[PDB]
């Protein structure tokens, strides 16, 4: 049944009921169709909705506990702590890829087909419950809630969290571009003189250098706007 | 292309083209080998 | 059955059959009957070349006196010549193997000894030689024989390791291994190299070319470095 | 089926199986159906020699990067008659000899599909029979792996991606010539210049593209 559409006035397209979780009936650019395409999109909008919601967490957990190191660079030899700043990034991505490559890869080839394997490799003798493509948990939700009790609308709840994580964590991203700030600071400044704190200052500058090297000159840094 | 050709093959086409090749050829043997009044080379 | 990739959907023509068949054909070159068992004989014998060499580098290190192999020179020195072992070299591995390729392309010809008979078998398989060549069989059964592949296919794909690995880090196989170990986050030859946007490292190749051998140039150069990482 | 220019229909002669067909004959060269099988042969040699040109051109520019001295594709034919050690006649007259007989080969197995492997040539019956297809010979010499023997549906699919990656090739070996007429340097070179500086590198600024 009719939720809410987002415009007052819409039709829902035709393969938009509202069956799946944050459903309002857009997609005006009509790109979702097939729903093979639906599928793999729906994948993607979860994927980005939990990266960008502890993306967003992270931010402001760094910058309220390290008020330091301006959160939109972190990433160079200086601003890590004291155990690390010496791992040799290049020693660093090296751990993280043969990490990530096998979960994702492990986790595309559960979308290609389906229920194929959800089981344990290895040890063999154990697996992930039932889903419906990307809501495993038999590990991955531990505490067994969201199983008998309202699933789906913790669903609409994980969704309409995560796009506005999406939009905030990206708010982030152009904010601290521009301003040179991160989150909780460049919100200070507004709540302090919100007219002249407002964007309409402080655009035409992207105020980023562009080598930003490590180990070489490296890392060209394209911004985003051509703002000088 | 059928017709195309058919009408390639008219007479006046090939009595054009065919005396373009003789005159380009004759014309530029006079390009390398200038000025041949007997053959004695 | 089991497969390279648990979600797979093995290709058509490979199905459940040749020995250690886990649906790997990227290309599909075993749809052809004909060729696939010359590639079936192939899969053997660079296995079983390099899991013989690859166990002696190996061998050849730690045990063993420590120079990484490049070397002609040795410790057996350089007993007869060099172009006297390559003449006895040829005509020996030229018996040794028109012999066993013939028995590829028409199979049981071969099986008698030359001088006399003991013969060897029954046809068996074209390229698993039983008999006089495996009287021991310490395990009975072709698990046995799924158990050699899975060996030899590390094997060959870790003796390219010992190639490159030797060829900007110049050192031998076992010497990068404790060199790993220590400093881990170091030397993955992923920290030693970058290539991005603007930026581009590339570790240069440890051994030389012109290696001089009694008098000789031996090019030797590095295995196509322009394009290292 | 997807053609180009989408929206209309393909041309109606052809509408038939030939790996990648879109439907393109705006000039209507195909009309003639005894010409049309040799026309999918001249594309079919064009990106086989394509495909090959064009990494014979990327790869001593992409080696030269790292130093190890090679040329750009324009004038390594200087270079190689610089250093010479035989001389530009006997190279060129042994292209024509050589090179002519596999072409003036390769043309009677396209005029009659039976002789060239009938026999007679050194043996080698069957090897150069051909398979049927007008570009492809197939065989023991042309196709080491035996690969086109087995599957069948397989195979056609291969003989798409050819010609795909061949048509690229083809239009990409253009860009070659005419962005060194232009910027006059190497191809990797333009590939790494347009990706240091992609404003003032671009096609409106080498001055000759766009004249004033
Ligand atoms: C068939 C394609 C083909 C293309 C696109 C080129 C391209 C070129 N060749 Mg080349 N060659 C080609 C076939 C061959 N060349 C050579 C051997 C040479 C030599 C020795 C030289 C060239 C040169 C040239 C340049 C043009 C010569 C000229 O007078 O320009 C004006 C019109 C140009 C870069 C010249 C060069 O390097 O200048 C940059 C040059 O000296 N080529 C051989 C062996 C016989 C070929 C065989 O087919
Ligand atoms: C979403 C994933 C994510 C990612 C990729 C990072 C990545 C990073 N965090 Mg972070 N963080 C996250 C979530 C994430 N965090 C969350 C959810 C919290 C709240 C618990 C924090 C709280 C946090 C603190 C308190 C600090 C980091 C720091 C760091 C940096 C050092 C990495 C390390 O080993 O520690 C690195 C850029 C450290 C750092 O270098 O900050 C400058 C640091 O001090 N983060
Ligand atoms: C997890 C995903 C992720 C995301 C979203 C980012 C995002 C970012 N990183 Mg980053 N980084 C990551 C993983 C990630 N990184 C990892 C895994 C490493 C290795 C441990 C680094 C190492 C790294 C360095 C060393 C630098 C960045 C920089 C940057 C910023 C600018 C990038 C740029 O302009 O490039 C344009 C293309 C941007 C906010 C750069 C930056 O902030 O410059 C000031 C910078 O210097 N990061
Ligand atoms: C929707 C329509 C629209 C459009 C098309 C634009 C377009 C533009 N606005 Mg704008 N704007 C709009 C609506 C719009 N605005 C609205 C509704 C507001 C809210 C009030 C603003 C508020 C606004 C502000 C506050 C500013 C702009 C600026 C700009 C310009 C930025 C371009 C740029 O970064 O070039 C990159 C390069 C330049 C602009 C350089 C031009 C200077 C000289 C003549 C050229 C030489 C410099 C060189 C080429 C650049 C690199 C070197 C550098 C180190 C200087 C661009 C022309 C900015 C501006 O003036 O330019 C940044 C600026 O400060 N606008
Ligand atoms: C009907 C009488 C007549 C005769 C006998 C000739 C004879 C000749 N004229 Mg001539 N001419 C004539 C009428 C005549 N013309 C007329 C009516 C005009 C006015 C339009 C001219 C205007 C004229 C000019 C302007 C020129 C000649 C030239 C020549 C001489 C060059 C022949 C040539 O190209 O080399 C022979 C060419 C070949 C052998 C090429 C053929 C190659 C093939 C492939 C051989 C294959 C074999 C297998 C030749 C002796 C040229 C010259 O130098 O005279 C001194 C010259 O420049 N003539
Ligand atoms: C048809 C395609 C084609 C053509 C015409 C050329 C043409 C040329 N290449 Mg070349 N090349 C190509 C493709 C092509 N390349 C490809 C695909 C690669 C990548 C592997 C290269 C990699 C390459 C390098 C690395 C070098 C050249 C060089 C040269 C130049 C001299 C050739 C020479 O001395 O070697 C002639 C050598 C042989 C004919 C040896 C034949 C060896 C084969 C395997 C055995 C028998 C051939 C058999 C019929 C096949 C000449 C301009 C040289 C150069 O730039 O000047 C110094 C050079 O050093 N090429
Ligand atoms: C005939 C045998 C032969 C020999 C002796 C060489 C020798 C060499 N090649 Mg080479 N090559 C050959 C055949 C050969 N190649 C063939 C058949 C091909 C395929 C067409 C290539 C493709 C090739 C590439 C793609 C590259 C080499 C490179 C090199 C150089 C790397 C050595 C080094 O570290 O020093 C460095 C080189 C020098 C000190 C010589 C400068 C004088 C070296 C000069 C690499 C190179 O030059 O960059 C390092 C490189 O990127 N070669
Ligand atoms: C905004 C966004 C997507 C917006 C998409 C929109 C509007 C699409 C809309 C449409 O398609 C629909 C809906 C319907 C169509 O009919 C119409 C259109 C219009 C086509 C994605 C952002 C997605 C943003 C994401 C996922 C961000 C993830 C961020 C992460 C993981 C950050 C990590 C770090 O911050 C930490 C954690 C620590 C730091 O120190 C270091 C780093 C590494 C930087
Ligand atoms: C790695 C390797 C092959 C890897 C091949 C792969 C992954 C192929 C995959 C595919 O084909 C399939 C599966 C299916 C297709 O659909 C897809 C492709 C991709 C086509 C061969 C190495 C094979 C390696 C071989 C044969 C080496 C033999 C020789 C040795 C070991 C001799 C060594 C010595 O002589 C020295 C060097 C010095 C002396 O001092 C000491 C001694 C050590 C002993
Ligand atoms: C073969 C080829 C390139 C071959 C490259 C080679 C050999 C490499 C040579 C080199 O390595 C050497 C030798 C020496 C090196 O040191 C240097 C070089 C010189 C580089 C390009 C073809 C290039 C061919 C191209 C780009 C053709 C484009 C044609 C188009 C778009 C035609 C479209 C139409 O015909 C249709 C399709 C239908 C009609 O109805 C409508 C119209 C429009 C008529
Ligand atoms: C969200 C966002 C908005 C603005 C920008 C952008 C639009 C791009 C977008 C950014 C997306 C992201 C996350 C981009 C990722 C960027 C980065 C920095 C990726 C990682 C870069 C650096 C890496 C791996 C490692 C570098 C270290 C190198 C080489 C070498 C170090 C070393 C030295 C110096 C020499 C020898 C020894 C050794 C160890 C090799």
């Amino acid at each position: 049944a009719d939720r809410k559409l987002w415009a007052p006035g819409v039709a829902a397209p035709s393969y938009l009921d509202g069956s799946l979780a944050g459903d309002y009936g857009w997609d005006p650019m009509g790109l979702s169709s097939d729903p093979k395409a639906l599928a793999w999109y729906r994948q993607a909008e979860l994927v980005h909705s939990r990266w960008a919601m502890m993306g967003v967490v992270g931010i402001l957990g760094q910058e309220i506990l390290n008020p330091d190191v301006f959160w939109y660079e972190a990433g160079l030899p200086k601003n890590l702590p004291e155990q690390v700043s010496g791992l040799n990034l290049g020693g660093i991505l090296a751990f993280e890829f043969c990490m990530m490559h096998y979960v994702e890869v492990r986790r595309w080839q559960d979308y290609k087909n389906f229920g194929s394997v959800n089981e344990d490799p290895v040890f063999k003798g154990n697996s992930v419950p039932n889903e419906v493509m990307g809501y495993p948990g038999g590990i991955f939700d531990p505490f067994g809630f969201a199983k008998g009790k309202d699933i789906e609308d913790l669903k609409t709840k994980e969704i309409k969290n995560g796009r506005l994580a999406m939009v905030a964590w990206t708010g982030f991203a152009l904010q601290a571009q521009a301003t040179g700030k991160g989150p909780i600071a460049c919100w200070k400044d507004h709540l302090a003189d919100p007219f002249v704190s407002n964007i309409t200052a402080n655009i035409g500058t992207c105020v980023i250098p562009d080598s930003v090297d490590v180990g070489g000159v490296n890392i060209p840094l394209y911004c985003l706007w051509p703002g000088q | 292309m059928q017709n195309l050709k058919i009408y390639l093959s008219t007479a006046p086409v090939i009595a054009f083209i065919w005396l373009s090749l003789l005159s380009s050829l004759i014309i530029e043997v006079n390009r390398f080998f200038p000025d041949p009044l007997i053959f004695a080379f | 059955r089991p497969l390279w990739l648990p979600g797979s959907t093995p290709p058509a023509h490979l199905d459940g059959s040749m020995t250690g068949d886990f649906g790997w054909d990227p290309l599909g070159l075993g749809a052809n009957p004909e060729a696939m068992t010359w590639f079936r004989e192939a899969e053997l014998q660079n296995g079983r070349w390099a899991m013989m060499g690859v166990f002696g580098i190996l061998v050849q290190e730690l045990v063993k006196p420590d120079v990484f192999w490049y070397d002609a020179p040795t410790k057996i020195d350089l007993p007869f010549n060099i172009i006297g072992i390559v003449a006895f070299q040829a005509f020996a591995m030229h018996y040794v193997e028109i012999r066993r390729w013939q028995d590829l392309r028409k199979p049981g010809s071969v099986n008698k000894d030359p001088i006399f008979s003991n013969y060897s078998l029954p046809e068996h398989e074209p390229g698993y030689p039983g008999g006089i060549f495996a009287p021991f069989v310490p395990g009975d059964i072709e698990e046995l024989k799924l158990k050699e592949l899975k060996n030899a296919r590390l094997s060959m794909l870790a003796f390219v390791g010992f190639v490159m690995q030797a060829q900007i880090t110049g050192k031998g196989p076992i010497a990068c291994w404790t060199d790993h170990l220590a400093d881990p986050f170091g030397t993955t030859i992923f920290s030693k190299a970058v290539i991005t946007l603007g930026g581009a490292v590339k570790p240069t190749c440890q051994i030389p070319d012109h290696v001089a051998f009694q008098g000789i140039d031996i090019p030797t150069p590095c295995f196509f470095e322009g394009f290292w990482p | 089926r997807p053609v180009w220019y989408p929206g209309n229909s393909p041309p109606e002669w052809l509408d038939g199986s030939l790996p990648g067909d879109y439907g393109y004959d705006p000039l209507g060269l195909a009309s003639d159906p005894e010409m049309l099988k040799w026309w999918v042969q001249a594309e079919l040699v064009h990106g086989r020699w394509a495909m090959l040109g064009t990494v014979g051109m990327i790869v001593p520019g992409v080696a030269a990067r790292a130093g190890g001295d090679f040329p750009q594709w324009y004038d390594a034919g200087k270079v190689y008659i610089e250093n010479s050690s035989i001389p530009f006649g006997a190279l060129l007259m042994t292209q024509v000899l050589m090179m002519g007989w596999s072409e003036m080969m390769r043309y009677y197995e396209f005029v009659s599909p039976g002789s060239q492997g009938t026999g007679s040539f050194m043996g080698f019956t069957e090897a150069f029979a051909g398979t049927g297809e007008n570009g492809y010979p197939g065989g023991r010499f042309f196709d080491p792996f035996g690969l086109a023997k087995g599957d069948p549906a397989k195979l056609q699919e291969y003989k798409v991606k050819e010609i795909k990656n061949g048509r690229l090739a083809m239009f990409s070996c253009l860009g070659y010539y005419a962005q060194y007429a232009a910027t006059g340097k190497g191809p990797v070179d333009n590939w790494f210049d347009h990706i240091a500086d992609p404003f003032h590198n671009t096609c409106a600024t080498n001055g000759v593209s766009v004249p004033f």
